[PDB]
């Protein structure tokens, strides 16, 4: 099957497998969402990174199937030029334009794959952003009451972590955030 | 055989990303969104040698010939460009 | 000293009876494997000792036994050791 | 440098070319009629050359491939 | 409790019944099943008792 | 022994044995509401979470142990029923819809159990939150009106906290408290 | 026994997939050491093109079983990686 | 030397040694106490744990000697009864139930564990509020002292410091507070 | 397998360049494969010269293969570690 | 079709040398933005 | 003390008449069965020995 | 002084020196000293075994096979002992 | 001069007389040289260079 | 070429203790060096005798370099240890 | 002394090729040196061996 | 301690000497004269004894040997 | 000096006057083989050689043997 | 519950019938079925009678 | 509470008992079971007794 | 306390307690159990004794 | 305090016992015991003495 | 203090005692013990007159 080149090609493409997928997947964007949004609960290291990462992994692995099924189908026993698409749909022009080599379709995933990354690490703040805004407005209101009642010695810290577990609770949270997240890469 | 050349060349290639790494990671620490608080360690060094393996074959990386004998000057030189870039 | 060889056991001397607590059922399985691998070294060793054992079958026998004892001793090391590894890495935090 | 095996193997024949060519004479004529002791044992010394040629030329092949594959290995 | 199916091969099994009723090991609450003409019998009892009349069935053999 | 193949799916599974356990079991509630009631305390690293993991992992294993010995004995099955009486099935039937798109794979069901058990110990945590900060509150109170404009109550908290938790008898009543609500059943 | 090689298929979730694909892996690796080890029992195939088959075969049974080993280890080693830190 | 599987579980042992020790061996209750008395001083960095955690294993180290020595299921059997003497036992009946499905058996292992470190750390906590207790009442006095003068803005933390460390130096301090811990842990 | 020389070569995409490196060095280990395959399956090659060109045909494509692969290991190699810590 | 034992050993030596530099180069860069990172710490 | 005695008498036997058939028959017999047992025990105590340190590297 | 090693002479009685061992420095010492000295003597025997031209029978071949497996695995099983503690120091202090 | 160039001596005076046995013995014998010196250079270079690439290893 | 046979030849403060120090073993692993290449670059040492003596040498360097490297990273790692935390 | 005993014989040898008990004495010593040179080799190996091992588990 | 190849040779030249003498006693006296029938004889006779002798020590020692170098590669 | 290059000078010129009696006795052979003394002769320096060469060809052989073996213990 | 099908090769059936009620170990609850001019017959019931069946059968040979 | 089964090839059981009878090393407690004619014999006791029993019964055959 | 059972082959227990009696080394207080028959014999007492005894014992045959 | 038990196979104890004498090592307050007549004697004392009555005891034999 | 019991093969202890008297080495403080026609020596003393008298000793062999 894999005679004597194939072979080396394969083994030096699974050694190099996880850099590729934790940089040129959906993996990235679903780690940083999940450590912001943890970030900015105001805790720190209450739900393990494993657990986050392990979900962000599974995530990937749903949103990658069908590419992952072309490649099988073809190099182990095209999914190149799937992989390649899949990376033009989800880039920001800009990026590849100027990873272009110079004088004014961008193609060669060697020059297109960092700009796909910056542009998951952009899209990734952004939605983190967006996710800390009730936080720190139930942060701002807490600290404005406290200082209203004349206490100043104590950090609004104590008293904002119940209050934005509630707030994520009542919102629930984690599921809706993935059904958004996979409603986003997923249209079709 | 031209195996002993590409193995060369692959080596060479990857001194200049160590170089252009070396010139980078100030950057990738003075810089609120990709902190080092919020991206993990085994996430920010692929994508830090992507980045400069991007950057190296666009062909927007200058060189010189190589003036200065002691690397160590080099070497101070860049850390302290990527600290005022930063 | 000489092995009985004509002799079957009915009702051995453990039919699962106390068996009910966690730690009890690992201290069990643990005797059970060191007698299992004492009494396969013990075997081995008796094979090798004797000079009337030196036969093709007799031979051929003794392969496959000390390849079924190292394959399962191995076996049983990485295993401890995945465990082991697991639980450093549940409890590092 | 010429230290491959294809070139040894093109050394160890060229360097030994008439004794071919004789052998090969010699077995036409012994094959027209095998009955002249001259002819015979002249077959003899030609065909026992021509073997422990080929035995050295594939015993020092051999050893050449050993001592290259040696020297992989100890790359890593 | 357990049980053994014994197989004696130069020995009757009345004979090691006898030997062991005369050495007052053998008791009559558990008795050697089997049959007399035979050679196989079934021993079922303690550990203490089924390991001595394994062991003596075991050793009677010159 | 063992097959050839089946030793490789073997040592496979043991060695993501790790990550399956921290993503897909009660170690997760059992970590998430110790860490929490150890930041409620206000002490920052005195518990040494060794300790706490330690002590969840092994109340992880007594509640593993009926499915881990229905396996030794195809567990498969039982281990998904656990998830799905442990989980939100509309988040599982989503990532089921989330394929090509009552079976519920087990791949589309570790997510849905994972985020369900961390909203549930975020809950959990929310309510040992209450008494903590009533007491922080409560204290600084009565600092404020007694007439100190400094001297932060979080000095003077840590006593009062700590004494009530050890009148509640805190961990002992919460892990039995926990227990109960998962095996006891 | 198997059949012969005469007879010739036609037209034969992503956890069922996974599940299908390592089904057909396992059996495809019983069946090779079924096969070698009744040619090997058998004292019938002892002609050399029969021996040189049973080579081959067990060659290329050696080489998939331990590039199929290769891969897992590969594959858990990126998942232990990317977990890990 | 040792057999295959003894080797087995002697390394799996040793390997498991740091976690056995965090799961309890007397360590749990001279760390916690070591670092609440640093905590209680005003302290944040300077006692420098790790000498605290050094002197907190030594002694944990001369406590379970005995059980060292009478190990070599004599170990097993001196490190349960250890163990029953000092936990609670209610719990451990507890664990038991839940582990195997009221009765009267010597104990489980794997249920008295648990047991003993949720003992050991209500007991930790007791202790720490016992010593917190002259250290809380040094620094209201001096609060009151500084408010009563007139002082609004004087931080009574600022100069509680000398006062708890000289009062801390007078008890003699540490010494008998380790005396303390291995009285109470000691037989006799 | 000729006799041609390449002067005047390009003296004036790094993808393309990797995939046509790779293209080239598989099609030049097939051939070699197929040649030695069906130099040896001819009942007709079993003559002294034929047999030691064979020989030296297959110790050049093993030598060629284990080099290619422990330099392809290397650089793997020193890529994992240049990018794990 | 320089693969001579003489060529082998020089080739042995000269990739030794480069895999030594690039790791050595790898990890004085990486020693040195680690370095910066401590004295920038917090 | 069997095999290696009865080797030890053969082999002297042989030495003071080395031209009996019997003779030279049964020290063959003797001498093979003497290399076989003794390959066959140092191999059993090296694969034993490789186990059991292979255990040990697998935990460091 | 001279080779022979006084092939009948039988020790009794043998040198114990008590010295009471209630410190727990002095037991750590003491079973230090004497495993070292386990080890050295092991490193003499297998030396002198293998300087003699006498070792080359199978019966000593075996000897000498036996007693570098066991001190290979005593050496080893040691290193790694140690090895496991120091560890499980480390990470008790460090945190 | 030196040992390659010597052995490349031998090997045409053996190449010009295929049969002979003191070309033999000499062929035979420095053929064994080179390949020990060649065996011999290489594990030494192989272990200077891998406790050398060994020392940063422990750093990383 | 000829080398001759029958021929016989015959403190300060603490920084520069250490600098001293390591002068003097950096001199010897370079003698060490410079004497295993001259063993085996000549083909004269090609004899059992020698080859024992490079191997025991050999084995010494090897032994000595690979326990100062340890020794010096176990000192840096202790002081870091000490002052990072 | 081995090596001595080994010159002598082959000295002998050189000097007559053909004496049978020379050549038995021969063969005897060459064999026993044989076997001490790879004893000797193989014991320092595994000694040397286990020291670095020793080491590379600390590193 | 005497199972060594050179004990094992010295075992076989002491345990059979006296054939030694005899076949050069037969020896010195065929050279004498190589006519008679009862010398003829007796020499075939100690000639054959001499070299079933000197194969068997041959090949014991060189098994000998051969188990030796087996029990020494499985120190590595 | 037990190189390999030396062994061989060694055993060359352990026999050396050898190779001279032979050749004179091969030239004597080729100028008439008839006489019985020359045939003995000339049989007994021909075996002399063969066992000289052979001896020499396995002494060589096993001393790189030994060579080679002690070279794998390098690491 | 276990049962199992067993082929004695130079006991009949019937005999082993015998023997076993001779012995009072067989009972009139899990039979032996099967054909008594034929050497194979099938053995369903307890753990305990089906192994002790199938033992004195492949033991009675000798 | 030790128990062997001992078999003795050279000595019969009433020579070992005398033995021990004259020298003092047997005692009517913990009697020798076994029958005079046979060579088998079974000893229960302490295990000094069952110590010094079995290593007379097995260098008795010298 | 050490008790041992040993065997000497030349030599009579009668000859090794007159050659202990003799050297001033035996005691009245440990005596040997042995028969003069046979010559297998029981030494028991404190760790000097007996390893003085069972090494002059072993050392006794020449 | 040790002991030695030597065996000398070419010299008699009287022998041992004149040379130490006469060279004014022995010392009569620590006697070899043993029987002048056979040849294995024992010896305890300080390590010095004992060291070297083994020494000259080993080194009389040429 | 160093003692050694040193034995001469091809050397009486007369010649080595008047050799070392003569050579202005011997010291009347540490005299040699032993006998004149015995050929083993006891030496006792400082580190260099023992290591002397031991290399004059394996040096006088000729």
């Amino acid at each position: 099957m894999l005679s004597d080149m194939s072979l080396i090609a394969t083994l030096s493409f699974f050694t190099l497998l996880p850099f590729l997928v934790a940089a040129g997947t959906c993996y990235i964007k679903f780690s940083i969402v999940f450590v912001m949004v943890r970030n900015a609960l105001g805790l720190q290291q209450v739900p393990s990174n494993m657990t986050l990462n392990g979900i962000a992994l599974i995530m990937a692995l749903f949103v990658m199937k069908p590419i992952i099924e072309a490649g099988y189908e073809n190099y182990l026993n095209s999914g190149l030029m799937e992989y390649k698409q899949y990376l033009k749909k989800h880039t920001d022009l800009e990026l590849a334009r100027f990873f272009q080599r110079s004088e004014e379709n961008d193609y060669s995933l060697f020059s297109l794959l960092p700009a796909y990354a910056l542009s998951e690490i952009k899209d990734a703040f952004k939605i983190g952003f967006y996710l800390y805004l009730p936080f720190v407005v139930v942060d701002l209101v807490i600290s404005s009451i406290l200082l209203a009642l004349g206490m100043m010695m104590m950090s609004p810290i104590t008293i904002s972590v119940p209050i934005k577990l509630v707030l994520f609770v009542a919102l629930d949270g984690w599921g809706i955030l993935s059904k958004a997240l996979i409603e986003q890469y997923i249209n079709i | 055989m031209d195996i002993s050349s590409w193995f060369e060349s692959i080596h060479v290639f990857l001194i200049l990303l160590n170089g252009v790494f070396f010139r980078l990671a100030p950057l990738f620490f003075f810089l609120p969104f990709l902190n080092n608080g919020i991206i993990s360690p085994s996430i920010r060094i692929p994508v830090i040698f992507l980045v400069a393996s991007g950057l190296i074959t666009s062909g927007k990386v200058d060189i010189g010939s190589s003036v200065f004998e002691h690397v160590y000057f080099l070497m101070f030189k860049e850390i302290i460009v990527g600290l005022l870039l930063s | 000293y000489p092995v009985n060889q004509v002799d079957i056991i009915k009702a051995s001397d453990f039919q699962s009876q106390e068996i009910s607590s966690l730690e009890d059922v690992v201290s069990a399985k643990y005797s059970d494997i060191k007698m299992d691998t004492d009494i396969q070294v013990s075997q081995i060793m008796e094979m090798v000792s004797n000079p009337e054992s030196l036969n093709p079958e007799s031979l051929a026998k003794l392969q496959t036994t000390l390849s079924n004892y190292s394959i399962g001793v191995s076996l049983a090391g990485t295993l401890a050791r995945k465990t082991v590894s697991a639980v450093e890495t549940l409890l590092k935090s | 440098d010429d230290w491959t095996l294809s070139s040894l193997s093109e050394t160890f024949d060229d360097g030994t070319q008439t004794l071919q060519g004789e052998l090969t004479l010699a077995l036409d004529k012994l094959a027209k009629n095998p009955s002249n002791p001259q002819l015979l044992a002249e077959y003899q010394s030609k065909l026992s050359e021509y073997t422990l040629y080929r035995n050295a030329q594939s015993n020092t092949v051999k050893v050449i491939k050993d001592v290259d594959a040696a020297i992989i290995q100890n790359f890593r | 409790l357990i049980s053994k199916v014994i197989l004696l091969e130069n020995i009757s099994l009345n004979y090691l019944i006898q030997y062991l009723k005369d050495a007052n090991l053998y008791d009559h609450r558990y008795p050697i099943r089997g049959n007399i003409s035979d050679k196989t019998f079934y021993i079922s009892g303690p550990p203490a008792l089924v390991e001595l009349v394994a062991n003596t069935a075991t050793l009677l053999d010159k």
